């Protein structure tokens, strides 16, 4: 899972 | 010397809606305050982080008054008395006394010196049908329990005339826009905590109603006539959400809503119970998923998709998914992706009222 | 090399019930064993207690084999399946494809050699509402988890001709008899085990059908075609509950089981919360019910009954007469008291077939 | 509370 910032 | 006679269902609606906050460490939190002034009798119910209030008018000759007694038996008591009976209530040696019919309660009170807003920046009226849209079409992107405690709940922004909710939990972001024509002179913002929030949602049943809305700098509140709702809000600044917005988006897909919420719930089957990976192969007019788990067992379906560019093999949580096609209410669904590592952007076929943004996994 | 065709809806039907049962311990129990014998499939799924076979008669060309899947996983992947859709079953190195339209899953399995009934002594057939009226009239008062592991279940009993049922915890006892004409030439006695018992009346939902019973030494069978229910018998005797059936009761009492179980509702609520006892005083039409907890609450109400004869001051658990008046089916009530000290007995206002034993609370 | 047996 990658994050928004 | 508080004493006063009611309907069974004139003192329910509000007592319900009331014992729906009470949740304790303080034994006054678990209490309903009742006052009585005049021809009024008033509910209120707390968690300290949310107030709840009841307004009934009452007909025959009432005795001034307040005390505090326990939320869920007064309610229970209420709502197992025979349909349409009178209730006469008094206080009488610190104790709640309750006659209905055959039927006598006395109950144990707490002072209502003991129960535990805020000048309003803005003010506005709104139609509780909008407001609610608001809340339930992005309430799921939402944060529970992060570190980022300005993430645990929603962002309620006035900006030129438009009201607009936000909510993210740093994988996802969910956003709801509706030009409610509110004068502002400048970009207002509130974080509503996500407890308060959904309960404001739930309590805006009114399909046809309105409700007025006051924006404070530590507060919210919303009025419907029947009650008023305050919520503390949550202090800290929300973060700059239009900075993670995709634009550049060129992979237009166009989908079945229901086709490919059918297709994601069938292969989520056989995902990662934890992870919920799985993987998507879109190329011309095709939508390939496939889903498998640590034990190899493996899920695959292909959907057909309005869909004309160059190939993209792309991981999501399907969950996250799901949660947006459950929100979507519209037949069709757009999908705006561009590569691998970048954020998927989901609207509803006829509008860009709703955004939906939802970044990847690696593959 | 086991392979089948079966519509979504025909294998859904007996997934369900097959996985209803299963809940685990061995790695196989988590499984449903797969059976292709001629045209016939038959799904079993066992928590070791108690053993449930579903059968389906195969339209195409079915080749035989026998293997175990993860039961909620193929439940879970039949239910999210288009309505009606072709299902194609085959078993290829020790995994199962699943093949419907544009969908294709991959399950592991477990060998079916590795998946887990003594003679009868009395078999009959009876209405499945019949049997499902004795379970339901009784279940409640099994007693749960109580050292005395014979309590923990549902006695079955064949006397004369009569099928009975008999359920006790120790403070109170459910007991229902129906003329089923059974051939007995002895009185037969079985405890099935609570879980069973429950999962049994559950699976009697044919209104218009029968099921086919065996009682064994050590097992009950159950068949109605569609199923087979097979449960261990709970090995011990069951307490002589003929001598503790109260006979002498001379106060007779007659009420509204509507009106008795609102009044006994509405005083439970300001009675122990884990007590629950009330106070019962009776005279010549009177019922008066008293309630009251720790904290000094109290709530009172009088009932008017069919009663003629001397006073009576007794104390009940609240819980226990709502249990009973919960399964009484006629608009009367009959409460049969004798002394402070000694079990009310309680029937239906027309019959004796339902007997209701409740010990009294020392008030 | 009292027993049946």
């Amino acid at each position: 899972q990658a994050d928004l910032f | 010397h508080m004493h006063f006679t009611i309907q069974r269902e004139a003192l329910l609606k509000p007592l319900q809606l009331v014992a729906g906050v009470v949740e304790q460490t303080l034994p006054v939190l678990s209490n309903v305050l009742l006052v009585v002034e005049g021809q009024q009798l008033s509910l209120t119910g707390t968690d300290l982080e949310v107030e709840l209030v009841g307004r009934v008018v009452l007909e025959d000759a009432a005795e001034p008054g307040e005390i505090t007694v326990p939320a869920r038996k007064l309610m229970d008591i209420c709502k197992s008395l025979p349909n349409d009976v009178l209730i006469d209530i008094r206080v009488e040696e610190q104790k709640l006394l309750v006659k209905a019919g055959r039927s006598r309660f006395t109950l144990s009170t707490l002072p209502a010196n003991d129960f535990p807003e805020g000048p309003g920046s803005l003010n506005f009226s709104i139609a509780q049908s909008k407001l609610r849209r608001l809340i339930d079409r992005t309430s799921f992107a939402m944060a529970q329990q992060d570190v980022r405690y300005y993430l645990n709940g929603m962002l309620l922004e006035v900006n030129g005339g438009t009201l607009r909710s936000v909510a993210t939990d740093g994988h996802r972001l969910a956003m709801c826009s509706l030009d409610a024509q509110i004068p502002s002179q400048d970009r207002h913002q509130v974080i509503v905590p996500r407890k308060g929030i959904l309960e404001l949602a739930r309590l805006l049943t009114e399909q046809d109603g309105e409700v007025g809305i006051v924006l404070g700098q530590h507060h919210i509140r919303a009025t419907t006539g029947e009650f008023t709702f305050t919520s503390k809000l949550v202090d800290g600044k929300f973060p700059d959400y239009e900075r993670v917005l995709p634009r550049g988006g060129d992979k237009l897909v166009v989908g079945d809503r229901q086709q490919l919420r059918e297709a994601f719930s069938r292969t989520a089957i056989l995902s990662n119970e934890k992870y919920r990976g799985i993987r998507l192969q879109l190329s011309n007019g095709l939508l390939k998923i496939q889903a498998n788990n640590p034990e190899q067992e493996e899920a695959e379906e292909e959907v057909q998709v309005e869909y004309n560019g160059g190939n993209l093999e792309i991981g999501f949580n399907v969950s996250y998914l799901l949660d947006v096609l459950g929100v979507i209410g519209t037949e069709q669904v757009r999908f705006i992706l561009s590569d691998s590592n970048s954020s998927a952007l989901v609207h509803e076929a006829d509008n860009d009222d709703s955004a939906y943004v939802v970044m990847p996994m690696r593959l």
